[PDB]
């Protein structure tokens, strides 16, 4: 339509968060279920930095790694939240093959993005701060800390990736 | 405003710089420095966010670059460079 928006999509490894974090997003409140309905997008209207917008979030849960919906959601998508939980040490580990997976369906090594390191509620971590710190300053892209049980982060992610969007 | 503020050349020789800046009050993790040549990829490198200099090396003599210090650190749940990034040109 004409009102600005940003189609936003989230990726990371099965399990670190991706759907909670946009329901938690966009609905304000926090799924823990055993088998939830997933939307294929999730819209809202919000203000950023004065900007009226549409937020078209489009959560990749579900798809298999290498399939043709995968491949047309990263072309669609306009920035991208790489997931990874902060518990799960596997999961950070993968972060690397999904931001080369985006840069070349984009075919371009600057595409916005941002790295998240979900549920920092959490007390035990495995994954520390330092070496995501160091590997967003590697990638060059903005880090965020985010608990989609609390909220803590979740709107300076989404709204990180947007600023990226932006100045792209 | 600029973060860090004040970038400049204090000593240099015709292939090397001496680059000084002022750290912001709030803390800085690293600093990233790329130069690259004006006419232009770029190089980068960092140091500490404890440290406040640094020295260029390797540079073609008489040829103007462009130098740009990035302050990464964190702001709240976001860890980014902070600010505006601030550049100067500069020919040895
Ligand atoms: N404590 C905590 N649990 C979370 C957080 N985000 C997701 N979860 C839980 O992690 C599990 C997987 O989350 P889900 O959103 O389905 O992951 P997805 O496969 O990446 O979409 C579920 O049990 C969620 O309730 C978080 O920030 N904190
Ligand atoms: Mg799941």
């Amino acid at each position: 339509g004409s009102m600005t928006e940003y189609k936003l999509v989230v990726v990371g490894a099965g399990g670190v968060g991706k759907s909670a974090l946009t329901i938690q997003l966009i609905q304000n409140h926090f799924v823990d279920e055993y088998d939830p309905t997933i939307e294929d997008s999730y819209r809202k209207q919000v203000v950023i930095d004065g900007e009226t917008c549409l937020l078209d979030i489009l959560d990749t849960a579900g798809q298999e790694e290498y399939s043709a919906m995968r491949d047309q959601y990263m072309r669609t998508g306009e920035g991208f939240l790489c997931v990874f939980a902060i518990n799960n040490t596997k999961s950070f580990e993968d972060i690397h093959q999904y931001r080369e997976q985006i840069k070349r369906v984009k075919d371009s090594d600057d595409v916005p993005m941002v790295l998240v390191g979900n549920k920092c509620d959490l007390a035990a971590r495995t994954v520390e701060s330092r070496q995501a710190q160091d590997l967003a300053r590697s990638y060059g892209i903005p880090y965020i800390e985010t608990s989609a049980k609390t909220r803590q982060g979740v709107e300076d992610a989404f709204y990180t990736l947007v600023r990226e969007i932006r100045q792209h | 405003s600029s973060v860090p503020t004040k970038l400049e050349v204090v000593a240099a020789t015709p292939t090397s710089l001496l680059i000084s800046w002022d750290a912001p009050a709030v803390t800085v993790d690293y600093y990233v420095i790329t130069y690259g040549e004006t006419g232009g990829p770029v190089q980068k490198f960092e140091v500490p966010g404890s440290k406040s200099t640094a020295t260029i090396s390797g540079l073609k003599p008489g040829v103007d670059y462009t130098i740009t210090v990035y302050a990464w650190g964190w702001h709240g749940q976001v860890y980014y460079y902070m600010g505006s990034p601030i550049s100067i040109n500069y020919r040895t």
